[PDB]
């Protein structure tokens, strides 16, 4: 708020408001495909350690940093983990690496994690991202009249 | 024998034999380059 | 008015490709020249599809 | 489908159904360059682990992942492996690091697979993700004022 009296940074940040329209739509697509997501891929794939907030951990705070480009892939995916008999329950398992990602996980059907995961990357690295600079050159082209008139 | 010339005389259905013949040859020299190619 | 194209002549040069890693297999001691010379051919060929 | 009755997100989620043409470009020749790219990075350096679904893994899920920022480095070169004689066929081989790399890597002309990943990471990160922002930005200019009568 200091610096707007500026001659060359002062129209600049006066602009910076009026585009949180758009990020707060990108929040709301954001947050129904993080629940999508996350929810399904910790369903197929059952952990073993399930505290409250390590299966909030796991739901909200993986996919959030997949898009990114932190993406695990020794934590959900049977040909990086080593196999093991680590349950007690009807079924095959694994081992996977790290102390957040559970104790075992269940190693039915893990090809739908991997198509699970490929779906995500599309959607937010591409679709959202993409569709987020669109919008926002848009808006700017728009206002870029009346903020100088404003300031 | 009127609708097989109809049909197979059509400038999509001659297009759509090049694509799938086409592919093919792709997935026939994969094949042959990734997995069995004697020495 | 074959040689003015450009399609005519990427298929040419994707079958040019494939005559030169025929030639190098067939030789005994290249085999592995023309193992690697078929795998840019299947790229050329690929890019035909656009 | 819930929420496009409200005022302020309601013309941004209709106008996200008339962007999924250029996607579905972009999925062309995407799909056209993994294939390209992937089989000649497999037959150029052949592994000896040739079981099917990990041959299809490492075709069309390395590349996949290579756009996202995620380039595996120590299972396509020589100069990260430890060399060895770890197989029992003419010629050099090498041992990659991590189980779906296969277990030995041939030597031969690997500065040839270095300029295929400098190509492929050209043309899938600058030429494809660049000119796909150029089209999300020219469609929504255009839609833009047909979606708010529509909506
Ligand atoms: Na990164
Ligand atoms: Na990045």
């Amino acid at each position: 708020h200091i610096f707007t009296v500026n001659k060359q940074l002062g129209p600049k940040i006066v602009i910076v408001s009026k585009m949180m329209k758009d990020v707060f739509f990108f929040l709301f697509f954001l947050c129904v495909w993080l629940v999508a997501y996350g929810v399904a891929t910790e369903g197929i794939l059952r952990p073993q350690d399930r505290s409250l907030p390590s299966i909030l951990r796991r739901v909200f705070y993986r996919p959030y940093l997949q898009i990114f480009g932190q993406i695990p892939q020794e934590e959900m995916d049977v040909a990086l983990m080593i196999p093991g008999n680590c349950s007690m329950e009807r079924g095959s398992w694994a081992h996977p690496e790290g102390p957040v990602a559970g104790s075992c996980v269940s190693q039915y059907a893990n090809w739908l994690v991997v198509l699970l995961l490929i779906v995500f990357l599309l959607v937010a690295n591409i679709l959202l991202l993409n569709l987020l600079i669109a919008m926002f050159s848009y808006t700017f082209s728009k206002v870029h009249g009346n903020s100088d008139l404003y300031w | 024998s009127k609708r097989w010339s109809d049909f197979w005389g059509a400038p999509v259905t001659a297009f759509l034999g090049n694509v799938v013949s086409y592919l093919l040859f792709l997935l026939l020299f994969a094949h042959v380059l990734l997995v069995d190619f004697q020495p | 008015l074959y040689l003015s194209d450009t399609w005519n002549q990427c298929d040419l040069l994707a079958l040019t490709c494939f005559l030169l890693g025929v030639g190098c297999r067939l030789t005994p001691g290249l085999f592995d020249l023309g193992r690697t010379v078929l795998c840019l051919d299947f790229m050329i060929f690929t890019l035909r599809l656009l």
